[PDB]
């Protein structure tokens, strides 16, 4: 769309400041800033009228908005909490319709060391199914990731595909008792038997995770939990 | 105020679908009707403000404004399985502003063509070890239920499509690294009796 | 006895000279209570009675989001007024608008009031049924259909008939404009 914002994923930390931007190309007077959390739906933050204009939405408490442009619509948290980890979205305003941006995920932690990258696995379709189904199904395993930032996909041979595809819609809390609890998250792709067969064939189950930017300082002797893509592979069989 | 009161919808495919928004105001508020598709941004359907009550939008989707219900349902007469995603209704009146509801996910249940519930195990690619337990070709009917355990973790049901071969079916995925991982003891879980192991 | 709350919202286009200045003054019986002038140094709603600064900053912020939304309100129809008279947008024009309400010594309503007028002449006013519109010229007229086809009158009417009266009586002790399109001039 004509609206973008940035960053798209963002890990912050209890006390620390963050700062959403979003762009418009559009000419609109007015630009919105909503948040998003199940059970409450969209929930209005705060909106402007125009270059240095700025009003209340219906939770502003927290947040600072702040409009330089006639084009930029900034929305600031100088004390990030754990209650204003959520997805954002940003809008433009031309009379009374809306029109939104991709969105933010924002995810504010207590310590920042809590942040990990998923590990990925790959695993072969069952004989016994290929030899009923004449179809087989791989599944692809990505497993003690925090938070849920990730982005799964499905590659063979070098493409990225969606047909014979499905994905949970929701990773699963690893330790359910846990505030704080690492994730994994599962997916299916089936093909047909002989294509699975052809061992000149590669599949790839990809994994895009968003972590750390450079800024955050790492003193942790473990590799910093920088957004990466995680991977895992098979090759055909017979 | 606006009120979507169905938080969730489950409705089998090519069935109709009713999606319920009700506005608290007391003259005709600017309206609309946004979707949320799986991992995506907002897009709008239809809105209204004013002329024909039926307003018609994309992707066969109609919604009918009544000023006696003080409504602004959203309706569809045959749902594709494409369509499962979250339906938002939002308002505008006193102020330039969009206040919306709380959404509806909708979860369309494909017609599957022939259930033919098996439990099939799958090893690493890598390793070997390590192995999932994966429930597949099953009715669209069916539900799961975790097992109680701890360390034993259950997925919940997952639909994929192999477009141009005519072929939708559910899944499954099970897994643990417990002593007694089996996919005899993973799926407590309304299984068929005609199951295929 | 019988009380009175009226509300004097003008706009006035200054071309060349930045966006119209926006002014809205309050009447608790007949004193200027309140004022907001969108030309302060720093624009919001002042107190313009010493029992109305007993008010708290919660309720100051609320209704001075009003007039700064009420400003954007009148920008807009300032626009349409300057089509529909087919006049230059190089000249000076005012959009007025007057509401309020009459109440008795019950406290219930007497009589509620919604006018427009353009350029120091009447253009629209809702009528003493809360329902139907007296428009002016040929122009408003226009602007009449439209808001009985919307029913523009319903939205004032829960106003008249509701806070309207509330607010009479909190002040005695000692909102703005639909944004419906169609509600629009």
């Amino acid at each position: 769309a004509a609206v973008t914002q940035s960053p798209r994923n963002k890990v912050a930390v209890t006390g620390g400041k963050v700062t959403l931007s979003c762009n418009q190309t559009n000419n609109h007077n007015n630009m919105y800033w909503y948040r998003q959390d199940t059970g409450h739906g969209l929930r209005l933050i705060h909106y402007s009228y125009g270059a240095g204009s700025t009003e209340k939405g219906d939770i502003p408490d927290g947040y600072k908005a702040s409009r330089p442009s006639q084009e930029n619509f900034s929305l600031i948290l100088e004390l990030a909490t754990p209650s204003q980890t959520s997805v954002y979205f940003c809008a433009s305003g031309g009379g009374g319709t809306l029109y939104f941006g991709a969105g933010t995920r924002l995810s504010v932690l207590e310590d920042l060391k809590n942040v990990f990258p998923p590990e990925v696995a790959v695993f072969e379709p069952s004989e016994a199914e290929i030899s009923h189904t004449q179809k087989a199904t791989l599944v692809c395993l990505a497993t003690g990731f925090y938070p849920d930032h990730v982005e799964l996909s499905w590659w063979v041979n070098g493409k990225e595909v969606h047909s014979g595809v499905c994905t949970d819609p929701q990773p699963l809390k690893e330790q359910p008792a846990l505030n704080d609890s690492r994730y994994a998250l599962s997916s299916r792709l089936r093909v047909s038997a002989t294509f699975w067969q052809n061992p000149r064939n590669h599949f790839r189950c990809q994994v895009q995770f968003y972590g750390l930017s450079e800024n955050d300082e790492w003193t942790q002797d473990r590799a910093k939990p920088v957004t990466q893509i995680v991977s895992a592979e098979a090759w055909g069989r017979a | 105020s606006v009120t979507q009161p169905d938080a969730r919808v489950t409705v089998s495919e090519g069935a109709s679908l009713q999606l319920r928004c009700k506005y608290s105001y007391s003259a005709t508020p600017y309206l609309f009707w946004y979707v949320q598709y799986p991992r995506q941004g907002l897009q709008l359907l239809l809105k209204y403000y004013s002329g024909d009550p039926v307003v018609q939008g994309v992707n066969g989707f109609e919604a009918e404004f009544s000023k006696s219900n003080s409504s602004f349902h959203l309706r569809k007469a045959s749902v594709h399985w494409s369509d499962s995603a979250v339906y938002f209704c939002a308002v505008s009146l006193h102020r330039p502003a969009l206040t919306f509801g709380s959404g509806t996910k909708v979860i369309v249940l494909p017609n599957i063509q022939n259930p033919d519930p098996a439990v099939y195990q799958l090893r690493d690619s890598k390793s070997s070890d390590k192995s999932v337990c994966l429930f597949t070709d099953f009715d669209s009917q069916t539900n799961v239920s975790q097992s109680k355990d701890s360390d034993v973790y259950i997925t919940d049901k997952c639909v994929l499509d192999m477009r141009s071969m005519d072929f939708k079916s559910n899944s499954a995925v099970a897994w643990s690294n417990k002593s007694d991982f089996a996919c005899a003891n993973a799926f407590n879980s309304i299984i068929p009796e005609d199951t295929f192991f | 006895g019988p009380h009175s709350m009226r509300y004097f919202e003008t706009a006035v286009s200054r071309p060349g000279l930045g966006e119209p200045r926006y002014i809205s003054v309050g009447y608790v019986d007949d004193k200027e209570f309140v004022r907001f002038d969108s030309d302060a140094e720093n624009p919001r709603y002042e107190p313009q009675v010493p029992w109305m600064e007993q008010e708290g900053p919660e309720y100051w912020e609320r209704i001075t989001q009003v007039a700064k939304g009420q400003e954007q309100w009148f920008r807009v129809n300032l626009r349409t007024l300057l089509g529909y008279y087919n006049q230059s947008a190089g000249g000076t024009h005012t959009l007025q608008r007057m509401y309020g309400c009459d109440v008795g010594s019950d406290g219930r309503l007497l009589r509620g009031y919604e006018q427009f007028a353009y350029d120091g002449c009447d253009y629209i006013a809702l009528n003493e049924d809360l329902r139907t519109w007296t428009a002016a010229d040929m122009a408003a007229q226009i602007t009449r259909r439209k808001w009985e086809q919307a029913g523009a009158a319903e939205y004032y009417r829960a106003y008249l008939e509701g806070e309207c009266v509330e607010a009479l009586h909190r002040y005695l002790k000692n909102g703005g404009a639909p944004w419906n399109p169609a509600m629009m001039i």
